């Protein structure tokens, strides 16, 4: 079957560089057109580039031309995307995709994060009471995990999607609607290796 | 560049219904247009290619029509997995261009939001910054206007909203609007108000507190 195996992406500083890839199989890769499509948080799909199977020619979007290079290695069935002079707006999920237009086969999304922020664990403030919660503020990069009472409290929980703040740090609130027992919010941040437990008191 | 214009931005429908999505090319793209379905956390999947040819592995319920500048997508008897975002793509020329997307959401009755306000915590004030959180719980439709007033002065540039996906059980939305202030500016004022406007509310509800 047509398989497309993505590489890991990364966390990069503006003006920095990254190379992402997909290992292909289940089709005649040496003669096939391969493309790169990206999706920025809260934005739509956007075409990045395509490499032509028959003659190795390439096409780019104006926003990436001169910075990004699409190449391939026929011997390993590898398609690459060398992303240089990285810009904040390059922050996205990148999909290697089969063909120049009819994208039937997609690789898994490769996350590329472009930011000047340093890795930082969140500060967990309480949302005091009915409704109560936790303010998971100033963390970088995504993601954090919010659970209540070590995972016992699962119903009536609204854990908001993170927003990127003006500071370049992320923030979200996790809220719970409860009747009238202690209430603890357990927030993990794997990038910074931080675990914070905060109990909410009225 | 060829501009691809998708309409409407959002479609509010029920499961089992037949539905049509529109896509408009700024100039002729002949029949070289494709349709895609995108659900969060999973890679987008192809539905239609060559404007009308249904794609090889796409379900039988997806149909496409049109040529030149006006294209359509028909979803016959839509399923729960169909509540997603649909993109059209032109691949007739370079750059390849996608449409901005059409969100197919779960139609349900109007529900007014339950509004709550939260002053900054004492521990947050120990760090030179204040966060006033305003909660808008389990409402429908998604459209909600949230106004922040500090001693009756309308606030601009210091708030950010976050809204959840449709609740799997009741198909409603929840929204947080968080107001950011320096500790200094927070101590200059008394009345912190969160005024909400929604189709389910006859009059704007205001949830407030005194510092
Ligand atoms: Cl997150
Ligand atoms: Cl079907």
């Amino acid at each position: 079957q047509v398989q497309l195996q993505h590489s890991g992406g990364g966390l990069e500083q503006p003006g920095g560089s990254l190379r992402i890839s997909c290992a292909a199989s289940g089709f005649t890769f040496n003669t096939n057109d391969m493309s790169w499509v990206r999706q920025a948080p809260g934005k739509g799909l956007q075409w990045v580039s395509t490499i032509i199977g028959i003659d190795d020619t390439t096409h780019y979007a104006d926003s990436v031309r001169g910075r990004f290079t699409v190449s391939r290695d026929t011997s390993k069935n590898m398609v690459y995307l060398q992303m240089n002079s990285l810009r904040v707006e390059d922050t996205a999920l990148y999909y290697c995709v089969k063909n120049s237009g009819i994208y039937s086969f997609w690789g898994q999304g490769t996350l590329v994060t472009v930011s000047s922020a340093s890795t930082k664990g969140p500060s967990v403030f309480p949302l005091a009471p009915a409704a109560l919660g936790c303010l998971v503020k100033d963390y970088f990069p995504e993601p954090v995990t919010v659970s209540w009472n070590s995972g016992a409290l699962t119903s009536g929980v609204h854990t908001f999607p993170a927003v990127l703040q003006s500071s370049g740090l992320y923030s979200l609130s996790s809220v719970v609607t409860v009747p009238s027992q202690t209430y603890i919010c357990n927030v993990n941040h794997k990038p910074s290796n931080t675990k914070v437990d905060k109990k909410v008191e009225p | 560049d060829i501009q691809m214009t998708q309409s409407p931005a959002t479609l509010s429908v029920s499961p089992g219904e037949t539905v049509t999505l529109s896509c408009r090319a700024s100039q002729s793209v002949r029949t070289n247009v494709a349709w895609y379905r995108h659900k969060a956390g999973q890679a987008p999947m192809i539905l239609v290619s060559g404007a009308s040819t249904r794609a090889s592995g796409a379900p039988a319920r997806f149909s496409g029509s049109g040529y030149g500048t006006e294209f359509t997508l028909t979803i016959t008897s839509l399923q729960s997995e169909d509540f997603a975002v649909y993109y059209c793509l032109q691949y007739n020329t370079w750059p390849r261009t996608f449409g901005q997307g059409t969100k197919v959401e779960v139609k349900r009755t109007v529900a007014a939001p339950s509004v709550f306000i939260f002053p900054p915590s004492d521990e947050q004030l120990k760090s030179g910054t204040a966060s006033v959180v305003c909660l808008l719980n389990n409402f429908y439709p998604r459209e909600a206007k949230v106004q922040w007033k500090v001693d009756n002065a309308l606030q601009s540039g210091n708030s950010q909203e976050s809204v959840t996906e449709q609740d799997s059980k009741d198909s409603t939305y929840s929204l947080s609007s968080t107001l950011t202030l320096s500790k200094a500016d927070y101590e200059k004022h008394k009345v912190y108000a969160c005024e909400v406007t929604h189709q389910g509310l006859s009059s704007p509800v205001t949830k407030s507190f005194n510092r």
